């Protein structure tokens, strides 16, 4: 039922400005959070922008800020986000998201929509995973470390992003397993180091894993990502 | 709808709560945190137990509730607002096994 479709990706002259529509189908757009998220081809997460429940709270990154635009209307269910003064380093995929709270930000991005490419022709908290490669045969225990420069306690947030497909939240509350996701995943971890354990490893997990501090610095940065390939 | 009431993370927001004094006369009030449309208002505060030092501060993790009895007016402050504490509240007039709404909410959270 519920799906997320972006559009207005392509290819676009640096200078110029673009917009991004995203159409919002089977929940609640009124109630919860929305976002952009981007991911440079072949490379991590980067969080682009949040908007609230109501519209009147936005939270753009510290790169696009001062010139994206995050907007939203509840009576059409579409989110929009103009880029305007575009730079040849903005170019990547554009993921519309979901926050999957009550108008909280709930556990984190819980659905992802597909995601658009948008190419152009031409402190902070530093979250670090360990490994950066890592090649793992069929039923291997397998242990992922994400790193935080400062405490954030028990708000950590993985996501598990298959080949090419958009990601998915597994693990909220760096304790917690999301509902749906197999008995195998194990989350653990407090204050700055933390651990993702695959017991029993099965054929689809071969994947890349993100980590993200999702509720207590505003900064919510991804990790710069682990991928499990196959042996 | 409902009021919307914005706040930048680390900073304070004070969120008021007008109502009939006399209509409720004699009744605590709580804040709570509505977590569905259906969902239940989980408990964050409660005014102190004693009606008359209702008007006192009372302290729940980093919220604090006040209750202007004689003029009706309930404030509630939350200090060094974090992203967590954004969403749905609900401020509560409790009588018996009863809790009517005096006013739903709508708490964001700001960056710097
Ligand atoms: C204080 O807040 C916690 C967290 O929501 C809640 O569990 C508890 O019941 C609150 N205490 C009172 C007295 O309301």
């Amino acid at each position: 039922e519920v799906q997320l479709l972006e559009s207005g990706g392509g290819l676009v002259q640096p200078g110029g400005s673009l917009r991004l529509s995203c159409a919002a189908s089977g929940f609640t757009f009124y109630s919860s959070y929305m976002g952009w998220v981007r991911q440079a081809p072949g490379k991590g997460l980067e969080w682009v922008s949040y908007i609230s429940s109501s519209g009147s709270s936005t939270y753009y990154a510290d790169s696009v800020k001062g010139r994206f635009t995050i907007s939203r209307d509840n009576s059409k269910n579409t989110l929009y986000l103009q880029m305007n003064s575009l730079r040849a380093e903005d170019t990547a995929v554009y993921y519309c998201a979901r926050v999957g709270g009550y108008y909280s930000w709930g556990n984190g991005i819980d659905y992802w929509g597909q995601g658009t490419l948008v190419t152009v022709s031409s402190s902070d908290i530093q979250m670090t995973q360990s490994p950066s490669s890592l090649s793992a045969s069929v039923g291997d225990r397998v242990t992922i470390t994400c790193r935080a420069s400062q405490s954030i306690s028990s708000y950590l947030n993985w996501y598990q992003q298959k080949p090419g497909k958009a990601p998915k939240l597994l693990i909220y509350a760096a304790s917690s397993l999301q509902s749906g996701v197999p008995s195998r995943f194990s989350g653990s971890g407090s204050g700055t180091d933390f651990t993702l354990t695959i017991s029993s490893l099965q054929p689809e997990d071969f994947a890349t894993y993100y980590c993200q501090q999702y509720g207590v610095y505003y900064p919510f940065t991804f990790g710069q990502g682990t991928k499990l390939e196959i042996k | 709808n409902t009021t919307v009431f914005q706040g930048v993370a680390g900073q304070s927001l004070q969120v008021s709560c007008p109502y009939d004094s006399m209509k409720h006369w004699g009744r605590r009030k709580a804040w709570c945190r509505q977590l569905g449309e259906k969902g239940p208002c989980q408990r964050v505060v409660s005014t102190h137990n004693l009606w008359l030092l209702s008007f006192l501060r009372r302290w729940n993790g980093s919220t604090a509730i006040t209750d202007d009895t004689l003029g009706g007016t309930l404030t509630i402050t939350l200090r060094n607002l974090q992203p967590h504490d954004a969403g749905l509240y609900q401020c509560q007039s409790l009588h018996g096994s009863e809790a009517d709404t005096l006013r739903k909410v709508l708490v964001e959270v700001l960056a710097d």
